[PDB]
């Protein structure tokens, strides 16, 4: 079921690009690799139980703690709440994974 | 008026040709659009002028290292000439109306212009500075329009300082210390710390009335784009292009909307 | 921990990887130039081994598996918390086909 956000997600966040780089053309990138706002990424981890079996517990930056900004780009707002705003799709399907894995 | 025929008459009238005509695709036409612009090679001053509008951004793009030789790849002659880490920013500092004055107001190098934020104020800076410059060239009507985009930039400016960038000690004051009727009235900009506070601050300028509306495009944007996107709309203004006047920078800026655009074309 | 691709369409890489901090992966130690095509994936296998391996990258992405070495990728079943591959969208149309993690779902 969340396969589909990794499209439709995808989807915004490129429609997210395309409209910045009609804004500013070219992006920083380089140094800071711009392209957002949001997303300082640092991920953090917990072990569920389900049946006897440690599954896995994922949070990060813009899916849950150790999230910052700073300033962003001219579209920024648009990038984190596309291009960002998969991040947490992301951790949710690695979260999926890894628990699939798991119990595999 | 006599000195359009005394000199200058064939290139205005090629310029004027070539803009009528004009109307990887984007890349291809950037370049095309660049070769005929250095093709062309008083208005030797207006020229400079032009290119280092764009110029101004390419240095603050080189200016990094951190990945640095991939600013080759951009070398399109219209913005990135060859021409146009303090070492290296004095000897950059040639060649340039606002390197000059960036060296002494950017001579922190990338602690005044960290990539995050300050090298955002870094490329404010220097963009007002060579709107000063080119602003300094009086004698034409391309004085209302250079005023009017700068404006627009020192308005966009601001409305992102007051809308996220606050907390980026992009404040009232930085409004127009570090963030590039503004020459003389921008201070009512200082306070519109919302969308209905621009709408505002608009109207106390009747051209500018009624450009925000709903504010949900174009002031939606960050950077430079709020008032830079009013001013890419009416740009119907400088497709006059009234005769007998300097419409370099007119022709100019049609092409890189042109080019702005066909990239926004892309896949459909 | 850390979650990088650096094996991808760079911008779309960097719209979710580095803007408030932590060098997307902490770029002053780890981590690579987001940007792909420039050679096949064994480049990127070999920074999974520099990022992934180094037990600091925990979630990893390859778009499409268009050149990531699906059957070379698909290894990494064994400690799967380090090596929680991805298979990110567009320029690259995600799909269930062989790659590294999608490929042992299709079983």
């Amino acid at each position: 079921t969340t396969k589909e956000s990794m499209g439709e997600v995808m989807k915004d966040s490129s429609f997210a690009l395309i409209e910045a780089k009609y804004v500013a053309g070219e992006n920083i990138k380089h140094i800071v690799l711009e392209n957002v706002q949001n997303a300082s990424i640092k991920v953090r981890s917990r072990q569920e139980n389900i049946a006897g079996v440690k599954i896995p517990k994922f949070e990060y930056f813009t899916d849950g703690e150790t999230k910052n900004d700073l300033t962003g780009l001219a579209r920024g707002g648009q990038q984190v709440q596309q291009c960002r705003a998969a991040y947490v799709k992301a951790i949710e399907l690695l979260v999926e994974l890894a628990s699939l894995q798991t119990s595999f | 008026a006599m000195t359009f025929n005394i000199h200058g008459g064939y290139l205005e009238a090629i310029v004027r040709g070539y803009r009528a005509g004009l109307l990887t695709i984007v890349e291809k036409c950037t370049l095309k659009l660049v070769d005929e612009y250095k093709h062309m090679l008083p208005l030797s001053t207006f020229l400079e002028y032009i290119t280092y509008g764009h110029m101004i951004d390419n240095v603050v793009l080189i200016v990094t290292g951190r990945d640095v030789q991939e600013l080759l790849e951009k070398c399109h002659p219209l913005g990135m000439f060859d021409s146009i880490m303090r070492e290296l920013y004095r000897l950059v500092l040639v060649d340039t109306p606002l390197a000059p004055y960036f060296s002494e107001c950017i001579t922190s190098e990338d602690l005044d212009d960290m990539n995050i934020e300050i090298m955002r104020n870094t490329l404010y800076k220097a963009y007002l500075e060579d709107f000063y410059k080119f602003c300094q060239k009086l004698g034409g009507a391309t004085a209302e329009i250079m005023s009017d985009l700068l404006a627009f930039e020192a308005d966009r400016r601001a409305v992102n300082i007051t809308i996220n960038s606050i907390g980026t000690e992009l404040t009232r004051d930085d409004r127009r210390k570090l963030y590039s009727l503004y020459p003389y009235g921008h201070e009512e900009l200082a306070v519109c710390e919302d969308i209905d506070q621009v709408r505002g601050v608009m109207e106390k300028y009747p051209p500018y009335q009624s450009i925000f509306s709903k504010l949900s495009y174009g002031e939606s944007q960050m950077l430079d784009k709020a008032f830079y996107e009013e001013e890419v709309k009416r740009l119907c203004l400088a497709f006059e292009q009234q005769f007998h006047y300097g419409v370099f920078f007119a022709y100019m800026r049609l092409r890189e909307q042109e080019i702005r655009n066909l990239m926004w074309i892309s896949e459909c | 921990s850390a979650l990088i691709a650096m094996i991808a369409d760079e911008d779309t890489v960097t719209g979710f990887l580095l803007a408030g901090v932590g060098n997307v992966d902490l770029r002053r130690k780890t981590n690579y130039l987001i940007v792909d095509s420039k050679t096949t994936v064994k480049a990127i296998e070999d920074a999974f081994k520099e990022f992934t391996t180094k037990e600091d990258i925990a979630i990893v992405l390859i778009s499409q598996y268009v050149a990531n070495m699906i059957r070379f990728l698909v290894d990494s079943y064994n400690k799967p918390i380090p090596a929680i591959l991805e298979i990110p969208s567009k320029d690259h149309p995600y799909d269930p086909a062989h790659d590294s993690v999608l490929s042992r779902v299709k079983n």
